[PDB]
């Protein structure tokens, strides 16, 4: 397994930035992802959370309206738009991966055929808040 | 055979009533659930229902095994006002039943009471 | 904007016993499971405790943890020199975003 | 002076009843007519001669043909209930031409013995049996949007064997013997029996097949001889021959559709493809439409001209008959019905596999292809005609109904019941 | 046909036994589907109920008489009543309950009497 | 002195037999209660009075009510065997809200072929569809526990009188005591060849078209001191009732497969309204008090009327048929709440009926174009006690289906006549 | 089938006794859904019971014997059917062996009783003009 | 001197008619429509025809041709409203069962409650019930040749005795000769209204519950010197047999379409044990030593028993029924593996195999499916009769077990019955005319 992040670098106060997290060695559309941050000398802190398809998005209370998260089934990366950079935002931003896989239970079918593999209909399994794989992360710096 | 006996009665249907009583003598001297499996069953039950119906109707008034039996009902003059020489010598049986065809229910009822009344008077000869 | 009350640093001598606690509130741990993690100095974090009662196949039986009401406690036996690292507490619930708060860190 | 009763008087009155089958024992074949479960007949049937009697009976008001129509219909439904259907065959086809056209070589998807796998098979279907969605090309069966279609079993046959209708014990079937007795008329040479003669149940539209030549003086039976709807049923006295075949040598491919189902479709056509054709004799037929034209003139006092069929569909317009297990559809339009040495008339016929027989929207059959070379040699005894209107009178063939194929053989019969109880006055009282 | 005749016998259910022979006089002188198999099962059952009575009347002689008479002595153990008491103060339905358990022994005894009378006559 | 036999004596014995149909001369529509195969009736029937007779009858241990319920059940199975089944209809119905009880379902179905599909649309009532993920996507009510079939649109369900007539050799007794309930010995027994007209209807709460008592309201039951017995109430003065459907539906023929098709509701002409039944107010409170004075004479306690319990819409609802459209009317708390105007009755229509509450039975009734109006007629009632101990409460119960006919066959009993009689006399063979 | 089912088996006993003693030993001998496959076979059986009962009764009614058991018929016994005497038959034979010998002439013997009774009917009833 | 007729004469004639059911009034909806059958009488009255010798055949009988045609039409009447397993057989991805190894764990794809969607269930099937495709992935055994239907669990296959009774006017004769073989005249024939109890059991090699002979062993056959005709050996002092399966089974209802469902095999409580039968060897060895004594009497040469022929499984096994699960026992090489010349009851154990999808009466077109019976089944049955065939040696006549038809079972209970019709009309000369 290997998780690599992108979008990091030096930024200026008040500007914008979009982080990326390339996923590999596993089924991208079958696991949820989490974004964390840990200030130097402090503890970790959740940033955002997304499902396997991106229909459910959740963030922190302090970044409502400014921080967003989305994924893409054709390019397999996680986006995180960070606006209004603040000096208290410098932290160890990592890319997390959930463990619970959305195992499908009812696929769409076609009587008189029963051979065509149609998309899924009723899947089970959401986010659990457990990160089994942690990338190297990209360090951000604002001043 | 129930079928071969009802066909012999229909022989000589064009002869007069006076000669039909003796013509039958000279004619008898020389002598599983499919659609087809259900109509045969429905026909045998209909054959039995027609044989005893004409047989049980006889048993009500005296006659049970006879053929030329006589009854004790006086012949009216309103049902048929023709002489004996014309009925039994110049008319077939099919034509005769077209004349008295209306006096049928009034006759079968009169034949029954004329025989049931006989049993009451006969069995009262001991009291 | 909740926080997990944890000791910033505790003494860890080879052979003694170290307890790591995690006290929160009712909204974050009173109705949801709790987890645990370890972040060694200069290394990436890793999963240690999931579902509050199950452990991955990569860790020995020395790592153990439990919870009691609104507070959880981590009890580990067999302390060595290489175990001195930063341990965290973690709660997560999809209902409200006030339950997703990491621990402040426990340096052993 | 006294009433007396008689048992066994010849008194009868017509009524209705239920007649059963009767056929001599021959042999298992599992024919479509359940004669293996039918009572055998008698070698010497009773046929009395009723003298001095003139019974009058109607032909079109008869009820023996309404029970026969409700019998054959219920007979085919019995031999088709345990059959396999062609429901998984209502798939979009993809056809092309045949070898060195009315024969299409179609290919389609067909589910194998288990639903998870599908293979592409091919078969041969007649052009008269498939309809195009849009002429480009993709085709579809002709009965996949009206009702369900079933395939008859390959073991059962369509061979018309003679069956007798016998009245139950206590009834009597009258039978006339007059020479020139048409449909309705008081017959004087009346005779009684208990079982009908040889009745071969056949089907046809324009002509009659394997009938029974009654007597001389060809009869013209009808109901309203001065109308435009009543179908004239001619009854010939000198039948001519009609022979036709299928000069192809076709195989029988056994394809598989659905889990546990299969049907036999056309495979290869050995040799060159040739057209079926019937060979009604020429000189023997020309004098048949000359004796009829001299017999039908007397009932109209006009000269008559013959036109072709009307036109439109195939089951109601032109000839349609069965031959050895394969349903034919000829035209006979303007080869001998266009008039007023020893050559022969050759009629181009067409063959179909799916038949909407009995004139309903449902219960469509599918005759499997018979491998080999089918050959028949039948007789035609009587035609079916129909007026036009309007000088000269124009006649043309038309199967106005299907029951008329049986009124040509059940026209001299009448079912009655006997009442052997008689009443007559006499000079004999109860002693 | 066979139903209207059986219903006429019931017209004196409450009349006395001695008057039932004459009460019927003043009355006669006064005047393929589910059902295709249910009616078929009724016509067969109607014939079976009719000739079953017409059969017992054949084994005791007098197969066509209404008020018949047999040569069997009336045992004084089946009924301890008199003759004048039955035909004046008793109805036909009430009389059956007092004797209707001695029918299987009186139908067999009546059958032997007529069978014995046939052998004794044709021998002469 | 000697034994003699007697032919034709008035002796009858209780027995069981089969009774066939006997309809009137009015027949081609081919109803489910077929008449093209039922023997015609008799213009002048045979009936006579038995002088000085006393026969003990019984209603709850009768046989005709067990054969009639077993006869019409086989009648529906005969008329539904060659019909088309709605099996390919159990698809993911994407039903929006129609222009609130009727949903606009748009589903997928197969065309004339089997390799192509098209998007159709039809209207269904809320009672026939159940949700999978609401707010959407719906699904039919019984696509998991029973197979569903469709009634042939060429038949109808008119209640026509039929006569159950015993075979030749039997008799069907008939009591004429006008104050005679189910059990008890009758004293005016009259023998008839067979019964009068019996309209076969289906109802749960009330009792539609039937016969009256002509002398007084009769209260029939098997055990009045019980708690689960359905106390049948027979009336003598019938009340009027009318049920309508002001909506103007349209029939639409859609395709579901090769050779199979069914009819569903299309657009609705005119504004949408709700079905309702009417009952005269003065004519009801008067016909209810007369039962309050008769039912009190068997308990000597004050009585009050409650509504039904609830649950399924088959026992707490006045379920009845009307012109081929099944009606479910909520008659719970409009005249049964507590005890020149007109009492209304809001109803609701369902077209997927589980007949007789049997697994494996599901009939889809096709819609009927135009409005309907059934000027019905109430003749009887159905009640049910409660576990009381003071006052008493009675609720309209639905104990059984065969209980609907015991209010019509209460005065009938089939017997077997025996004409052979044995009696001692003084005679011998000459 | 409940009343006439045990009457045909009744006289089937004593089938080993002689002819002249069969009328005597039998005197002291009596000194002691509904539509399934079973429903259609029972209905098929009840018809065969009635068809086999009155068929014997229909043959007797045409011989002048309505319901009698032993009725003498006015027909002379032909010597060609049986050359044996009268005393030997009733004491040196049995009813089952009798059918194997004379039962082959059952066609002309069933019509001879008919003419000897039908002609006798009009000779008495129709003679009373 | 004069002709006279006689009514009621002892005259019969062999014929054929249609019989009907007759059973006790002890009434479940059994597979045999006994709840719609006429009850019998508590005292069957029969006569004793004295001093008469009647001969009747056993193989040319008609009651065996009517009983076999009745059961065939009776099963179809009880399987018509049954649900068919047409959507069952798909590409099954069967694997080995999680604990000699004749049961597999299969997981397939089936349509859910509504037709538009599908699911993935799991079930347990026997190795004898599935066949492989790539000779991994298995498929049902006989859904490529015919449609398959199951049996509703509301019915039972309990063999209850039925009486085949003749209509009024007919009499079913009955023999009483003790040593009466197949054909021949019975010197002690006695008439009866109809037969005794007949249990409709189905077996192929050893006859199950049935009537025992009175005096000695009877060897019935059509032609003993033939080579194809089966030799029915009737037994006296029958040997008991107990066939069990100490394994548990839990049924489970799975969905295979809208409104259709069938029960499969779920979990298995405890470990797997071989379903086997038990036979007391002391009584069995005492039996085969006697059957090998009378066959020598008719052949004048020594005889040996041998294993079954082989080939398929529906012919060379003891395919009987018990509890509701059709067994297939290896009744060879433990019974028929020895010859005959001149203590602690070591019970013989027969390893049996269970099969669900059975196509009885070798009729391709109908293959029934039996639901699994929860728990364990145990039936202590009787063995009254065997079926043996010859080979054609010569020496020594090698005998092999195995029937030749399915009608052969009922030819052992109907071996002393014959249907005849009575001709009560008689004709005899006397000295009496109609003038008295
Ligand atoms: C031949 O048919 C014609 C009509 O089709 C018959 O002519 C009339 O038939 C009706 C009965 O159908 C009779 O009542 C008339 O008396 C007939 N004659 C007229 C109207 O002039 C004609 O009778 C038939 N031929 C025979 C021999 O019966
Ligand atoms: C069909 O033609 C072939 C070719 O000559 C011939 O052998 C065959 O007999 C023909 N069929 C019939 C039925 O004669
Ligand atoms: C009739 O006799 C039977 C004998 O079985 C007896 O049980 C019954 O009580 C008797 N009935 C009367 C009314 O004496
Ligand atoms: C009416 O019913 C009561 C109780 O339900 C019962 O006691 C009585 O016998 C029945 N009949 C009459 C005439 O009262
Ligand atoms: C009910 O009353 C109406 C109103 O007159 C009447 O038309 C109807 O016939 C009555 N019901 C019956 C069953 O007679
Ligand atoms: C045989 O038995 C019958 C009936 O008992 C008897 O009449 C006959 O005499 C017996 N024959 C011998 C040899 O006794
Ligand atoms: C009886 O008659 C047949 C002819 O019907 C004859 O063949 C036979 O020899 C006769 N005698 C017998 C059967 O003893």
């Amino acid at each position: 397994v290997q998780l690599v992040e992108s979008g990091g670098g030096v930024v200026q106060p008040g500007t914008s930035l979009r982080l990326s997290c390339a996923a590999s060695q596993f089924r991208f559309d079958g696991y949820g992802m989490h974004w964390v941050r840990q200030a130097p000398g402090k503890g970790l802190e959740w940033v955002a959370s997304i499902s396997h398809d991106g229909i459910k998005k959740y963030h922190a209370e302090k970044v409502w309206g400014r921080f967003t998260i989305s994924r893409d089934n054709s390019k397999n990366t996680l986006y995180l738009q960070m606006n209004s950079l603040r000096p208290e935002d410098t932290a160890l931003y990592y890319c997390a991966k959930d463990l619970r896989e959305d195992e499908c239970e009812e696929w769409w079918s076609d009587y008189y055929d029963f051979g065509k593999q149609l998309p899924c209909a009723k899947s089970r399994g959401g986010l659990v808040g457990i990160a089994d794989n942690w990338g190297q992360g990209t360090m951000v710096t604002v001043s | 055979g129930l079928g071969a006996v009802f066909l012999g009665f229909l022989g000589a249907a064009g002869s007069t009533m006076g000669a039909a009583s003796n013509t039958l003598t000279v004619q008898a001297r020389q002598l599983q659930l499919g659609v087809w499996g259900f109509k045969q069953l429905q026909a045998r039950v209909l054959a039995i229902e027609r044989y005893l119906e004409v047989q049980q109707l006889l048993g009500m008034w005296g006659c049970s095994g006879k053929l030329i039996c006589c009854t004790n009902v006086p012949w009216n003059s309103s049902w048929s006002n023709k002489t004996y020489n014309e009925i039994w010598d110049n008319m077939t049986w099919m034509q005769w039943d077209r004349e008295i065809g209306n006096y049928t229910d009034t006759i079968y009822k009169l034949l029954e009471v004329s025989q049931f009344q006989q049993e009451i008077n006969e069995k009262d000869n001991l009291t | 904007q909740s926080v997990l009350t944890q000791p910033p640093s505790v003494s860890a001598a080879p052979g003694q016993k170290v307890t790591i606690s995690c006290s929160g509130n009712t909204s974050n741990i009173g109705n949801n499971f709790v987890s645990w993690y370890q972040q060694r100095p200069g290394r990436a974090p890793q999963l240690l405790i999931y579902e509050t009662d199950k452990r991955p196949s990569g860790i020995p039986d020395r790592f153990s943890a439990s919870k009691s009401g609104t507070s959880g406690t981590l009890a580990i036996t067999g302390l060595q020199t290489g175990d001195e690292a930063d341990y965290y507490c973690a709660t997560w619930a999809a209902s409200l975003s006030s339950a997703r708060v990491f621990g402040t860190g426990t340096k052993v | 002076l006294w009433v007396t009763v008689y048992y066994g008087v010849p008194v009868w009155r017509e009524a209705k009843t239920t007649l059963f089958c009767a056929s001599d024992a021959k042999s298992e074949v599992h024919n479509v007519w359940a004669t293996h479960a039918c009572v055998p007949t008698d070698p010497n049937p009773q046929e009395l001669v009723l003298e001095n009697v003139t019974e009058n009976f109607n032909m079109w008001k008869n009820d023996m043909v309404d029970q026969m129509h409700e019998d054959i219909i219920s007979l085919w439904d019995q031999s088709l209930k345990p059959c396999v259907k062609l429901t998984p065959l209502c798939v979009t086809l993809n056809c092309s031409d045949a070898k060195v056209e009315e024969i299409k070589n179609c290919s389609f998807n067909a589910t194998t013995e288990l639903r998870d796998k599908k293979r592409r098979e091919y078969a041969l279907f007649y052009r008269l049996d498939i309809v195009p969605l849009s002429g480009e090309s993709e085709y579809r069966l002709i009965n996949c949007n009206t009702s369900v279609i079933t395939q008859i079993c390959p073991k059962v046959t369509f061979d018309p064997i003679p069956i007798h209708y016998c009245a139950p014990a206590g009834y009597a079937i009258l039978k006339c013997n007059n020479k020139t007795f048409n449909g309705t008329g008081p017959c004087n040479n009346v005779s009684t029996v208990q079982c009908t003669h040889g009745i071969k149940p056949v089907v046809s539209t324009q002509l009659l097949l394997n009938g029974s030549l009654a007597e001389e003086e060809i009869i013209i039976r009808s109901e309203n001889l001065t109308d435009n709807v009543k179908t004239i049923i001619v009854h010939l006295n000198e039948s001519v021959e009609i022979t036709c075949t299928r000069p192809n040598n076709m195989t029988r491919k056994s394809v598989r559709i659905g889990p546990g189902q299969t049907f036999y479709a056309l495979g290869d056509i050995i040799g060159d493809i040739r057209q079926p054709h019937c060979n009604i004799s020429e000189i023997k037929w020309e004098k048949t439409l000359q004796r009829v034209s001299e017999k039908l003139r007397e009932h109209f006092n006009k000269t008559i001209i013959f036109n072709q069929s009307s036109g439109g569909d195939l089951e109601i317009t032109t000839h349609s008959f069965n031959c050895g297990g394969e349903f034919f559809y000829c035209n006979t339009s303007d080869l001998f019905f266009n008039k007023t040495t020893n050559s022969t008339i050759t009629l181009p016929c067409r063959i179909k596999q799916i038949i909407n027989m009995w004139q309903e929207v449902g219960r469509a059959m599918y005759a499997p292809p018979i491998a080999g070379n089918i050959t028949c040699k039948s007789n035609i005894t009587g035609l079916l005609l129909t007026r036009d209107g309007g000088t000269k009178e124009t006649f043309r063939p038309g199967g106005g109904n299907m029951r008329d194929n049986w009124r040509s053989e059940l026209y001299k019969y009448k079912v009655v019941e006997v009442k052997p109880l008689g009443i007559a006055p006499t000079e004999c009282n109860r002693t």
